DNA sequence: GCTAATAAACTAAAAACTATTATTATG
DNA sequence: TAATAATAGTTTTTAGTTTATTGGG
């Protein structure tokens, strides 16, 4: 299922912390 | 499906297993759709609970062996989980499966028969 | 601490009940250690784990002064625990096992302590009065009944009040389900009746309670309830010897009439105990009744079978009591015993 | 409470995973090794209450209770432990793999029916409440059963049976120079178009260490809100945000390492004899007079109303001060366990209050002998993201209203203005420093460092991992982007001689 | 520091009487003074308290020179209160029969203050007077009294049996007394005191005259004898080239009892005779005692437990470098919801006092952040041993000053996820139109907000934020009952505590019918408790 | 130039949450 | 003669301590 963590079923897929950008 | 008191679904399993044994008195087969219906009812909300499931499955296999093939792995999967008479119950589910002689030795030894047979449950 | 702890403690209990007075004398130090371990502030031990009180309830030893000193501490602890448990003001009437444990310890301890000689005797007695529904089991009500039955003598001069309420609550308790509760209530009721009979016998105000409590129920009674009233009349025939003694044998006379209806099937032992009591209080007996009572008692002996063991024991006790009663009259003694053994 | 998660790892014991076209990159065996280390560390951190197992196939030898050749269980289904981690790490590396090949076979044939049998048996051994049965395979070839048509047929039959029995098989792409070749033998056999010369499907997150407790769904308390006195509705109260705290330590012996229990006793001083709670008297000395009371009165003085909620009224959301915050809010959801039909009325009231933009103020009693506070129930409409998954639950936000004595008085502060050009300087500085914030952007570095140290000492590492703190501002970049603006505004406001520091 | 507070209570007979169904103004005044003094004693404030009574049958004050300041009996001089003061208020205070001018009592009280403020210092000089204005007064010393108060800076607050500006609820919402029953003596006294304190203070004079019942649910009685919150002397920082000294304040802070429950003996009532210890004995080996320091803490690690001393962690702890307040960035105010405001207190931060450059900078920041609908992300650190935390800083502007408000923000660890069902999509729980209309009618009949006449302003029928927490009131009531009667059961919760606890009964009367509609239109079933 | 609370971390402690298990009921 | 029903067993706060630590004078 999209947007789910394959590591832990029933939990959203985790993305690495994005920090901060500049616009 | 109404699991509140045991007589309800027990007698439901009784009548339906008798029907499946004596549907058209074993002279014709087109009510196999009803067999699919009862198998689904078994799958629907009973494999998630699997305590009245095993009871009704036991009764219906006592009344109709050839259905239990739909749950062989299932009835194997649930084997070690129980520890009381439930185990006992599942045991005779195997008894009806003379047609199940494909392979059971490896199943039962992997199911660790030796303890339950060694245990004194006459 | 789990079900294994439960079973080990009950094993220890039944061990003391079985094994006692031979060599089980390494327990006083164990008693003190148990007192300390229960006094531990960490109250993880569940209500089911409260049978420690039954543990601390001890009768297998002579109970030297160490347990005597611990006894008062235990008793005040029980008073506090009961006050905490009973009060529904804290919305915590939960006493699923605690109250029965306090019952057991009090039963096993009061056998040698705390007679009717001081104030706190009534205090704990008050905790007995508060004894509505106990979830189809009724453990603690029967417990309180048994505890009162064991030490009813320890509550005298303070149970005289509320007499009618105690009487009716005993009646309802023995008139419920859970036949164990019924028999415990019967035991407590008969102990209470014995105590009140002794008190009014020694009371100079026996007329007060007589006109206030006894004659009312006695006339109002007319199942074992009738036999309960037969006990009541038989025991209260005593105090009537103090005041209006001329009526005493009079009731005895109508008692004869009663066994006339009985003559032509569990009330006979009650008849025997009642007539034994009245004859103990009686001095002059109508000799016309001597062959009559002879016939009645030998018919009772004939009716000894058809009985369960329990009222076989009851009837043999009543027979012993009537023999003790007739023992007071020499010629009556000899002739009645000869005739009864012959006919039997 | 619901079921748990069961994970199975099944690596091929062959030559493919011990070799790579570019030895500078990680061998499939070894990279799977760091993968399982990372997932086991994450599991230890998060859900160590579940079951994990290790098993290999294709090995020359074998070891399994099922006694299937080339099938060797390495670890049974168990909670992860540092012993498992080291047992796996000793085979890690381009020398650990050689060791493995030394005292452990690899490269022999196998049967997927056999591995399905053994994994089904292992799952069947678990007698606990399970909910997830995920099996991860580690190979880069769809051919080995395509070689034998009967083998492929029985393998896919058993795979279908297993997936019908609630078993979920998921595919781990492995780096095959000739291509993983999906859609040829797998999507028809796995429970669910690039041929995947590579391996990274989501192995990046698998290798990603995650530090989170992730407590399962639970109910704090199912209070029963009374409207006036009798029309009462069952509701569920949760905390979608709740402070994560360090687990308490474990008192143990410094000569045997076993946990030593502690027992605590209240007792006398003149005698020292052990005493009872009946001997304990609550005391409080005010001025010179001591007032004596007991505990029961102490909690009864805190007992006013039954555990529940008592409506005070309705108030528009504008009538609450933004700075008026006392304690982190809660979430309220309809509940139909005690009161059935309350979901319809909850929907009706949510619609009506959303239309009327009025929150519901109530008197809240958490439990017995507890103070009833004032709680504002703001409507919280459900929000769905692009993939229509709930990012905002539907229900109510229960915030707390501080009392008059819950607010402190301050010395009076006057109003001093600023020139609009200084405001423009501030706006330019902010724009040079602007970004978009998300709730999943900043963690607690203290806890992360504590963790990293904990695993490092558990793994007996010579050095612990350093936690990356995102709360440290990059002063050099900020200064680079500002430049003139800082001292320009300083000269605008602060006198040249009067620096902010005296 | 110390507050020189004195209470001037009229012992007149006029307020000793009241309308039936309404408690006597003397009695309600006694209730208010009892709660005031119980707060004073039970908070153990170091503020001296004096009691002066006028309208008494006798006369007792240093200014009694014959026909001067008569009917004035000074009960207590300026010292710290005690339980004796409480019992004298409860019992020794009785309704008298005489009446006297309240200006004479004011002069006597101020003279007593001057005679007793000497020998020490006082942070504040204050006085409150309870009266019904039905006693005749001579408006002669008003100018002298006003001048003396201005030259000595004594604060005043007045309270009345009737409302300042049908149903009657003492200490609760609803009318306290109809305004058409005030005597012309009361009206003239009201005008005189209005002009006196309007001249004394300015325009906020009417804000210090109140009623008893409304003061029972408000801190207005303690509003002039409180203590300021201490500042947090630190420095906000932007990058490595900008920093401003700050003075933060916990504007909102949860309150706790400052007096713990000490344990004493059941017989000697002594803590000394009942002391404490703990024992670390082995779980096995007949409970062999592990030595007190031989225990070392460990930690759960998955399926394993590792021994791990505190020294190890303190030498590997992620240290926080002192007290610092570093801004981490800026985001839109719409990106934050009220459900993410963490922490148990609110920091209404300020810059360094008397730093006009800092004031200009913070005002510029407030304007820039407000005009852009914009908020800041800042990092907090109380000190070296503190735990660094993230929080949100958003502007807050008052009519007299602008300000910035800090509330701590959560991390990912604090976050939890619980999935739900779309109730709006629940076909089995769609509300019927009649039920929706009944719900709407109930909401209209239940709302505590009324659109003010001829204005767009909105009023509140239940000002919760101006009401204290009622644990302390019942706590002190039972404490004083036990102190005076340590043989009797605790007194139940007083009725006025319910009056402040309950909303106005008018809203209940409006909701009477729609509540019936709701209960008739909804088939709600229950279960066994 | 003379000592002074303080929130953090630490406990106890109390309740809610699934999860079972004697118990009559009937014979 | 065999079915149901409170019921104790793991988490999780949270009230009352306990630590020294900055802040001054």
């Amino acid at each position: 299922c999209p947007g789910e963590s394959l590591i832990n079923p029933g939990f959203k897929s985790k993305k690495p912390a994005g920090g901060v950008d500049f616009d | 499906s109404f699991v509140r008191y045991k007589e309800v679904y027990a007698a439901a399993a009784e009548v339906l297993g008798l029907i499946l044994r004596y549907v058209m008195e074993r002279k014709n087969i087109l009510e196999e759709s009803l067999c699919e219906l009862v198998a689904k009812q078994l799958k629907q909300h009973q494999n998630t609970m699997e305590d009245k499931f095993i009871v009704c499955l036991n009764k219906v296999t006592k009344s109709f062996p050839p259905l239990a093939d739909r749950f062989m792995n299932a009835v194997f999967f649930l084997l070690p989980k129980f520890h009381g008479v439930l185990k006992t119950l599942c045991l005779e589910v195997v008894l009806c499966r003379v047609e199940g002689m494909t392979e059971l030795y490896f199943q039962l030894k992997s199911k660790d028969f030796v303890q339950v047979m060694r245990h004194r449950d006459d | 601490c789990k079900i294994p702890a439960l079973d080990l403690l009950i094993k220890l209990l039944q061990t003391f009940r079985s094994s006692r007075l031979m060599d089980e004398f390494k327990i006083g130090e164990l008693f003190s250690k148990f007192y300390g371990e229960l006094a531990l502030k960490k109250k993880i031990p569940d209500t089911v784990l409260e049978k420690v009180y039954e543990l601390l309830g001890l009768l297998g030893e002579v109970h030297p002064s160490e347990m005597i000193n611990n006894a008062e501490n235990l008793f005040r602890a029980f008073l506090g625990e009961l006050k905490t448990q009973m009060t529904s003001a804290v919305r915590e009437p939960k006493l699923p096992v605690l109250a029965g444990c306090l019952k057991g310890l009090s039963s096993l301890l009061c056998n040698f302590t705390k007679s009717m000689e001081e104030d706190p005797q009534t205090s704990r007695e008050i905790f007995n009065f508060v004894l509505q529904i106990d979830l189809k089991r009724y453990a603690v009500p029967s417990a309180g009944l048994r505890l009162f039955a064991l030490h009813a003598s320890q509550f005298s001069t303070c149970l005289l009040d509320n007499y009618v309420s105690l009487f009716e609550v005993l009646l309802k308790w023995c008139a419920h389900t859970n036949v164990e509760l019924k028999k415990a209530a019967l035991s407590a009721l008969e102990s209470f009746l014995k105590q009140v009979s002794n008190m009014v016998a020694k009371n100079a105000e026996m007329h007060k309670n007589k006109l206030q409590y006894f004659m009312e129920q006695f006339y109002g009674i007319i199942n074992k309830e009738l036999s309960i009233a037969i006990r009541g009349y038989g025991l209260f025939a005593g105090p009537c010897k103090v005041i209006n003694a001329k009526d005493v044998d009079f009731m005895y006379v109508e008692l004869i009439q009663r066994c006339k209806q009985m003559f032509l099937v569990y009330q006979m032992p009650s008849f025997l105990q009642s007539v034994a009591s009245v004859l103990l209080y009686l001095d002059t007996v109508p000799e016309v009744y001597t062959p009559v009572l002879e016939h009645l008692v030998v018919m009772q002996i004939d009716s000894f079978p058809q009985y369960s063991p329990k009222m076989q024991l009851v009837c043999c006790r009543a027979i012993v009591k009537v023999f003790l009663a007739l023992a007071a009259k020499g010629p009556v003694l000899r002739n009645c015993i000869s005739t009864v053994v012959h006919q039997g | 409470y619901s079921g748990r998660d069961s994970l199975i790892f099944l690596v091929d014991a062959s030559k493919a995973m011990f070799e790579s076209q570019s030895e500078d990159e990680l061998t499939p065996f070894d990279m799977s090794i760091q993968c399982i280390q990372s997932v086991y560390i994450s599991k230890i951190i998060s859900s160590d209450r579940d079951l994990l197992a290790v098993v290999f196939y294709g090995t020359e030898k074998d070891k399994n209770s099922v006694n299937f050749k080339n099938i060797y269980v390495l670890q049974e289904l168990d909670n992860p432990g540092a012993k498992r981690i080291l047992e796996l790490d000793q085979f890690k590396g381009q020398q650990g793999q050689k060791r493995f090949q030394d005292m452990m076979g690899h490269g022999s044939d196998y049967s997927l029916s056999e591995v399905l049998w053994v994994c089904a048996n292992l799952f069947s051994d678990v007698q606990f409440k399970m909910s997830h049965k995920r099996i991860m395979l580690f190979t880069n070839e769809d051919n080995p059963h395509g070689n034998d048509s009967a083998k492929a047929s029985r393998a896919r039959t058993k795979a279908g049976d297993l997936r019908d029995t609630g078993i979920f098989l998921d595919l781990m792409h492995l780096k095959k120079p000739g291509g993983f070749d999906i859609s040829l033998f797998y999507r028809d056999i796995i429970s669910i178009l690039r041929v995947h010369f590579e391996e990274s499907s989501k192995l990046e997150d698998l290798l990603r260490k995650v530090r989170a407790k992730e407590t399962r769904k639970r109910a704090l308390s199912r209070l029963k809100l009374k409207l006036n006195k009798d029309i009462v509705i069952s509701v569920g109260i949760y905390n979608l945000v709740q402070k994560a705290l360090k687990p308490p330590p474990i008192k143990l012996y410094r000569e045997t390492n076993e946990p030593v229990k502690t027992k605590t006793r209240t007792f006398n001083t003149s005698t020292g004899g052990l005493l009872l709670p009946s001997d304990t008297k609550r005391s409080q000395i005010y001025g010179s007079r001591q007032i004596i009371l007991e505990k029961e009165e102490t909690e009864e003085l805190k007992r006013f109303d039954d555990p529940g909620l008592m409506l005070m009224g309705f108030k528009p959301l504008v009538l609450l001060k933004k700075h008026h915050y006392l304690r982190p809010s809660l979430f309220v959801y309809p509940e139909e366990s005690l009161v059935i039909g309350s979901s319809t009325l909850f929907s009706a009231l949510l619609i009506k209050c959303l239309e009327k933009e009025v929150a519901a103020l109530c008197r809240y009693t958490p439990r017995r002998n507890i103070p009833p506070y004032f709680v504002a129930l703001v409507p919280q409409e459900e929000e769905l993201d692009d993939q229509k998954i709930q990012v905002t639950p539907p229900g109510f936000q229960l915030v707390f209203l501080p009392f008059a004595d819950d607010k402190r008085k301050m010395p009076f502060t006057e109003k001093i203005m600023a020139t609009p050009e200084q405001v423009g300087k501030m706006k330019a500085i902010v724009e040079k420093l602007r970004f978009t914030y998300r709730s999943d952007s900043f963690e607690n570095p203290v806890l992360q460092q504590h963790f990293r140290n904990l695993e490092a000492l558990a793994l007996d590492l010579m050095e612990p991992e350093q936690a990356v703190d995102l709360t440290l501002p990059k002063v050099e970049a900020m200064n680079k982007r500002l430049g003139s603006l800082v001292d320009e505004f300083k000269e605008l406001v602060y006198p040249p001689d009067y620096n902010p520091e005296g | 520091n110390k507050a020189a507070v004195v209470l001037c209570m009229d012992v007149g007979f006029t307020m000793s009487n009241s309308i039936p169904g309404i408690e006597s103004p003397f009695e309600q005044a006694k209730k208010v003074i009892t709660m005031f003094v119980q707060r004073q004693v039970f908070a153990e404030n170091k503020d001296e308290i004096a009691l002066v009574l006028f309208g008494t049958d006798g006369t007792d004050n240093p200014l009694s020179g014959g026909d001067q300041y008569q009917n004035i009996t000074v009960h207590r001089h300026l010292m710290l209160p005690d339980f004796d003061l409480l019992e004298d208020i409860e019992s020794k205070i009785q309704p008298g029969s005489q009446q006297a001018d309240f200006l004479d009592a004011l002069i006597v009280s101020m003279d007593v203050i001057q005679h007793e403020t000497i020998g020490k210092k006082f942070e504040k000089r204050h006085i409150e007077i309870f009266t019904d204005l039905s006693s005749r007064f001579s408006k002669s010393q008003l100018d002298i009294i006003i001048h003396s108060l201005k030259k000595c800076d004594i604060s005043l607050q007045f309270f009345l049996p009737f409302s300042l500006g049908g149903p009657f609820r003492l200490g609760g919402h609803g009318p306290s007394f109809p305004l058409k029953g005030i005597t012309e003596q009361q009206k003239e006294g009201l005008e005189i005191v209005k002009m006196v304190m309007i001249s004394l203070e300015g325009e906020d004079g009417l804000d210090e005259i109140y009623s008893f019942s409304e003061s029972l649910r408000k801190l207005c009685v303690f509003k002039k004898i409180e203590r300021h919150s201490i500042h947090w002397p630190c420095r906000l920082t932007i990058g490595s080239n900008l920093s401003i000294r700050i003075a933060a304040y916990k504007s909102i802070l949860q309150e706790r009892v400052k007096k713990t429950w000490t344990v004493v003996d059941a017989k000697t009532l002594k803590k000394e005779d009942i002391q404490k210890e703990t024992v670390y004995c082995l779980n096995d080996d007949d409970e062999t005692e592990v030595l007190k320091e031989d225990i070392i803490q460990g930690f759960r690690y998955g399926s394993d437990i590792v021994p791990f001393s505190k020294v190890d962690e303190e030498q590997m702890k992620y240290k926080s470098e002192g007290k610092c307040f570093s801004v981490l960035g800026f985001c839109k105010s719409s990106q934050v919801q009220r459900r993410f405001f963490m922490g148990n207190q609110v920091l209404k931060v300020f810059a360094a006092r008397d730093d006009e450059a800092a004031a200009v900078a913070l005002s510029s920041l407030i304007h820039a952040l407000d005009d852009l609908d914009m908020v800041a992300i800042v990092r907090y650190a109380y000190d070296k041993r503190a735990n660094p935390q993230v929080g949100v800083a958003f502007p807050h502007i008052k009519h007299n000053y602008e300000c910035l408000v800090y509330v701590q923000l959560p991390f990912m660890e604090d976050l939890r996820q619980y999935m739900f069902s779309s109730l709006k999509n629940s076909k089995k729980y769609a509300p019927t139109e009649a039920q929706l209309n009944a719900v709407d009618a109930l909401i209209d009949s239940m709302s505590l907000a009324k659109k003010d006449e001829k204005t767009d302003t909105l009023e509140d029928l239940f000002p919760t934020t101006k009401i204290p927490n009622p644990r302390f009131q019942r706590l002190f009531q039972c404490l004083l009952h036990r102190a005076l009667h340590p043989r009797e059961p605790l007194p139940p919760i007083q009725q006025h505590i319910w009056n402040m606890l309950n909303p106005p009964a008018e809203v209940t009367t409006k909701s009477q019918i729609p509540l019936s509609k709701i209960k008739t239109l909804f088939p709600l079933i229950e279960a066994k408790k």
